[PDB]
RNA sequence: UUUUUUUUUUU
RNA sequence: UUUUUU
RNA sequence: UUUUUUUU
């Protein structure tokens, strides 16, 4: 069988023995916590109540609670990302290619196809926010329909509807087609929000920060404090752990009071 | 030196991480939560209700489409919701004074604060079916288990390359149940690796 | 040799029967849901 | 008795039992009645599921007794 | 996409959603083209079935 | 009110008086009469006319089927009312065509019905219907929260002086019992020993949390399915009474505004009805 | 079908459709006029109540 | 550390 | 036996 | 809101 310990004793902490220093006789201290690096996510009390009320006057809310349970419903998230967009789709903004180029180009930034959830960022049927007002992509649509469609629609449809519209402005989107267009009034309106660069914009919250040596000192402890990784394994039964805890209940209060019988007796019969 | 603007570079790759001197920096990361203890407990009780009213109907996929829950998550919250009625009712035990482990014990206090900050969440918001993304999920995603290689060398040349040697499946042995009865269970034992069927 | 399986697994199938589609019949409500898979315009 | 065990999985014929089966007389009698009861006790809880009640008292001293099924 | 389709279907011949029932259509059929399509539509269709009709309710050998 | 609590303002009256929750009518057995039950379904049945009838299916008759009898122990098949429905005669409408076809229409109505339940259950309330309820139950709870959370400072001042008159009494009664004699004690610490800080602190919290628990609805232990049980069978009711007779009491005579508002007050009358308290 | 992209604000999370459920529709409306406060959403309070 | 299960990557 | 407290 | 924090 394996018992007691054949080695060092180091602690888990990682801090040296010595006078004047938390560590006095070699140890694991494994019970230890305070020197561990933890979360306060709770809500704390007063130990009194001046009020004559009852009332729970005394809960305050911790620092660290308030980055435990974030929220991705923030306002001043929404004007970021809308920045980022429009630098993060710049390379298919300004390529004056073909198709093909253009397409290639707009899958890589977002990966959509069939059964794929996609932004529909780029396709015909979808709105933009383009710096200067252009035509629709009436060039996907069919010769055939659309002409024999023209005749039947009447002139309701085809010089007030759409029309009125679709050459007032002097640019145009796949070149010019006057003869191909759209007669019923379909506002191919709204889009879609990306799951890519959302999901980075939200979580930047979470890293945000508010005779002397030259070269600062790294201590051993620091590494430990952190990181949970690097941090010795206990050994020790469950019972015996738990019963420690149970023996400092009425073991520690003895202490402190033992130290302060001394002290105040001298002072009331010399002092 | 070189242009890719996309998201799945290496240096891209786990974007938000500690790359120097802020390994040891201590840091504050939110506190994970289950779905099925987030939603409001009210409409728990309506849920379980469908469910036990008319399975047919209220099919276990169906019922979690409208409510945005998925197959898994909508199960648990049934068989949890039953327990804590059962005991009600019958007038054996309360909630409170139930016997549990530590571990739920403190996924209890986390699910009052979280709502006691925030407050508890109407409607579910996840989704169904999964999707094939980039994201780092562990130390054994970014790396070929097959080949058991980490870096991947080709040669240059315009003309096609031939192809490399495809994996063949692992063949083991597997378990089936033929005849179940109260007082015997016969089962059979397969060998995919025998010739012979018969 | 282990890839594929061998001559005795496809006879088996001939046998047990796994080698008009659908058919959901109510009566009273519903006369039958036929699943057949064909040409629409042949 | 490796054929009873491998009888009831189908794989060879069901053997006879010791003393074999002409002699079961009583037995079948008896069978019978088992599965008589089996049938009557269903009735009975038919009612049971209309008027389902967690908690239902007596006429002794008013004590509790609780209900559970399995 | 195809448990939809089918568990759609068996609602519109009950109309259960439905305070006067007006029984006009007892009449549907699906067609496919596609033979792969076709396989995989089959297997939708016993899903359906089952948990509907009390003849192919199934049930666990260890609690029934 | 109750005559402890008869020092009670005009603006706190409703707090303890938690008013009946609007419309919330149940329909378990556990709070209904034997007169009542049977009026509801009269009052269905009056919608037409017949005095002769046939048995009813889903009455032993040598059941063999696990479809035509009592189902198992659900939440929702519990209360008293279908099992007085169920089994019922098969009522007439009201020689040659006009006997042939009465006959051929009950009889072919008689087999769907009987199949009704046997594939389905829940032929009620839409998916949408059901759910509008359950927004407006909520709402209307909300509110109830809300006016707590205002009225916070006069409860517990309030409930600061109930607690007095207990303790000081119950207090008189613990030291007469153990203690001798109050008449040598100091004046000073007479006060401090009938209401003592700890008592009274004690009181005055569970004193105050007994105005709360109000709107007992929304109870997790059986409270939020007790309105969706005397929801959802109104609807199922209806349905019955049209299935009997679909083709054999009306000559569609009547267009789709006025069928529309005839099933419309007539959950009004049942409503009332059940939910009478003489 | 591209051109200079223009940042502009959108919420397509809230945006009410003729195919949701009743429900959807209630429970967006609360969740949408809690981002929008700027005197309530928008602080940070130490104590539960206003002392 | 799973009520009605003898099933469950429970954590 | 006390203190605190959705 | 439960003999909750609280510990043979």
């Amino acid at each position: 069988p394996r018992g007691s310990h054949r080695g060092g004793v180091f602690p888990v902490s990682g801090l040296t023995w010595g006078m004047n220093r938390p560590y006095l006789k070699r140890g694991l201290y494994q019970h230890r916590r305070d020197h561990i690096f933890t979360p306060r996510w709770g809500t704390r009390t007063a130990n009194f109540n001046p009020s004559a009320l009852p009332d729970g006057s005394t809960r305050r809310w911790e620092n660290d609670a308030f980055k435990a349970w974030p929220l991705y419903g923030l306002p001043h998230h929404v004007k970021l990302y809308a920045v980022n967009e429009a630098r993060y789709l710049v390379p298919a903004a300004r390529c004056t290619a073909g198709p093909e180029i253009t397409q290639y180009i707009l899958n890589q930034l977002d990966p959509g196809g069939a059964g794929r959830n996609c932004s529909g960022i780029g396709r015909p049927d979808v709105r933009l926010p383009l710096a200067k007002p252009a035509a629709p992509s009436t060039t996907h649509l069919p010769r055939h329909l659309v002409q024999i469609a023209r005749h039947v629609m009447g002139e309701a449809g085809e010089k007030v509807r759409r029309k009125a519209l679709s050459f007032a402005s002097t640019l145009s989107d796949q070149g010019f087609s006057p003869d191909v267009f759209d007669p019923f009034g379909t506002p191919l309106s709204e889009r879609s929000r990306i799951k890519r660069l959302y999901n980075l914009v939200c979580e930047a919250d979470s890293w945000r920060v508010k005779k002397a040596a030259l070269v600062r000192d790294l201590p051993l402890a620091e590494i430990l404090y952190s990181r949970h990784t690097h941090r010795l394994q206990s050994r020790r039964h469950p019972f015996w752990i738990d019963m420690g805890y149970k023996k400092r209940i009425v073991r520690i209060p003895y202490l402190y009071r033992r130290r302060v019988a001394k002290e105040e007796a001298q002072e009331r019969e010399f002092g | 030196q070189n242009r890719f603007p996309v998201l799945n570079t290496a240096e891209n790759f786990r974007y938000w991480k500690d790359r120097g001197l802020d390994r040891l920096l201590p840091r504050v990361f939110p506190l994970k939560l289950p779905a099925h203890r987030r939603v409001d407990p009210l409409l728990r009780e309506y849920i379980f209700f469908l469910h036990s009213m008319d399975p047919a109907r209220f099919s276990i996929r169906k019922l979690g489409e409208r409510y945005g829950l998925k197959e898994r998550t909508v199960e648990l919250i049934c068989r949890e919701f039953s327990v804590a009625e059962f005991l009600r009712r019958t007038e054996l035990a309360t909630p409170y004074t139930r016997r549990v482990s530590r571990e739920k014990a403190v996924l209890r206090m986390k699910e009052a604060l979280f709502s006691l900050k925030l407050g508890y969440d109407q409607l579910g918001d996840e989704d169904l079916d999964e999707q094939e993304e980039h994201e780092f999920r562990g130390f054994r995603s970014t790396q070929d288990w097959i080949q058991r290689q980490n870096i991947e060398v080709e040669m240059m040349s315009a003309f096609p390359l031939p192809a490399k040697r495809n994996p063949l499946p692992k063949r083991v042995d597997v378990d089936v149940t033929v005849h179940n009865t109260p007082k015997l269970k016969v089962m059979n034992w397969i060998d995919p690796n025998d010739k012979v069927v018969f | 040799d282990t890839a594929t399986a061998g001559e005795a697994a496809r006879a088996l199938e001939r046998e047990l029967g796994l080698s008009l589609l659908q058919q959901i019949e109510l009566p009273g409500f519903g006369e039958i849901n036929v699943v057949h898979g064909d040409l629409l315009s042949g | 008795k490796m054929g009873g065990l491998l009888g009831n999985a189908g794989l060879v014929p069901l053997p006879p039992p010791m003393f074999g089966w002409r002699t079961k007389a009583r037995y079948t009698l008896l069978e019978s009645v088992m599965q008589k009861q089996e049938k009557l006790r269903e009735n009975q809880l038919r009612e049971y599921f209309k008027t389902a009640e967690p908690v239902v008292y007596r006429q002794v001293s008013e004590d509790r007794d609780d209900v559970e099924q399995e | 996409a195809a448990e939809i389709l089918v568990e759609s279907a068996v609602e519109q011949l009950l109309q259960v959603d439905a305070v006067d029932p007006n029984y006009t259509l007892r009449k549907i059929t699906f067609v496919d083209r596609d033979a792969t399509n076709a396989a995989l539509l089959a297997e939708a269709a016993q899903a359906a079935k089952r948990a509907w009709l009390p003849e192919h309710q199934v049930v666990p050998a260890p609690v029934y | 009110l109750p005559p402890q609590w008869w020092d009670c303002p005009e603006a706190l009256v409703e707090f303890l008086l938690p008013p009946p929750v609007e419309n919330f009518f149940s329909v378990d057995g556990a709070d209904l009469d034997r007169g009542r039950v049977e009026a509801v379904i009269r009052r269905v049945y009056t919608h037409s006319k017949a005095d002769l009838a046939a048995p009813a299916e889903p009455s032993a008759w040598s059941s063999d089927t696990a479809s035509a009898t009592g189902d198992a122990p659900a939440p929702w098949l519990q209360y008293p009312e279908p099992n007085a429905l169920w089994p019922n005669p098969l009522l007439h409408n009201h020689e040659a065509d006009a006997a042939a076809l009465e006959a051929k229409q009950l009889r072919m109505n008689k087999h769907r019905l009987e199949h009704l339940w046997k594939f389905a259950r829940s032929y009620g309330m839409s998916w949408d219907a059901l759910d509008e309820v359950y927004i407006r139950f909520v709402q209307l709870k909300r509110s109830r929260e809300a006016q707590w959370e205002a009225k916070r400072g006069e409860i517990l001042q309030y409930a600061a002086v109930v607690a007095a008159r207990e303790v000081r009494e119950k207090r008189k009664k613990e030291i007469e019992e153990a203690g001798m004699d109050l008449a040598s004690v100091q004046p000073e610490h007479r006060e401090q020993m009938l209401l003592p800080r700890s008592l009274y602190r004690k009181q005055t919290r569970r004193l105050f949390f007994e105005w709360r628990r109000s709107y007992l609805a929304p109870w997790r232990p059986g409270g939020l399915q007790k309105l969706m049980k005397a929801v959802v069978t109104m609807r199922m009711l209806q349905r019955e009474t049209r299935e009997r007779f679909l083709f054999l009491d009306e000559e569609r005579s009547k267009r789709r505004e006025e069928r529309e508002e005839e099933q419309a007050r007539l959950e009004e009358e049942l409503v009332t009805l059940l939910q009478r308290q003489a | 079908a591209i051109d200079e992209v223009i940042p502009e604000e959108i919420r397509p999370e809230f945006t009410p459709y003729t195919w949701k459920s009743p429900l959807q529709k209630w429970a967006e409306e609360l969740k949408r006029k809690r981002l929008t406060s700027h005197n309530v959403y928008e602080t940070e309070v130490f104590l539960h109540p206003p002392a």
